[PDB]
């Protein structure tokens, strides 16, 4: 069956940096567009709708437009990449990433805020 | 998952 996996289904990221959790999904032939649907989210907060290439910024709830993107090129190497720059303490809880290509499945990812003592913040 | 749920639909 089609399987979503995750690297690191936890990520510790410093307060104020730019962060990308990642969700891989098998892509064997050329990456089809017209097949790829990739949807994030997080605690019912819309983040990435990118449907057969199309996206729209509307759609993206108000906390992370302008903060959040999936990263294009990571796409045809079978990596859903989902870039938060400026992390908040408001980012840190469970990511859902839900892939459809040829099949469907999704992982979640949790994310932790810390703030280390010496880094830039 | 209502999300998982509602993700299911739209593309089916
Ligand atoms: C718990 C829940 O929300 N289930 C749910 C939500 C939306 C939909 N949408 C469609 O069926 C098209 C199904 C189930
Ligand atoms: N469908």
């Amino acid at each position: 069956a089609f399987t979503v996996t995750v690297p690191k289904d936890l990520y510790v990221v410093e307060y104020g940096s730019n962060m990308t959790i990642e969700c891989k999904f098998p892509v064997e032939k050329q990456l089809d567009l017209a097949a790829l649907i990739v949807y994030w989210e997080m605690e019912d907060k819309n983040i990435i709708q990118f449907v057969h290439g199309e996206e729209d910024l509307k759609v993206q709830h108000s906390s992370y437009r302008q903060r959040a993107r999936l990263l294009k090129d990571q796409l045809s190497l079978g990596n859903a990449a989902l870039q938060i720059t400026d992390v908040k303490l408001q980012d840190a809880g469970v990511y859902r990433c839900m892939i459809s290509y040829g099949g469907a499945d999704y992982k979640r990812i949790t994310v932790k805020v810390n703030a280390p003592y010496a880094a830039a913040l | 998952d209502c999300q998982w749920a509602a993700f299911l639909c739209r593309v089916y």
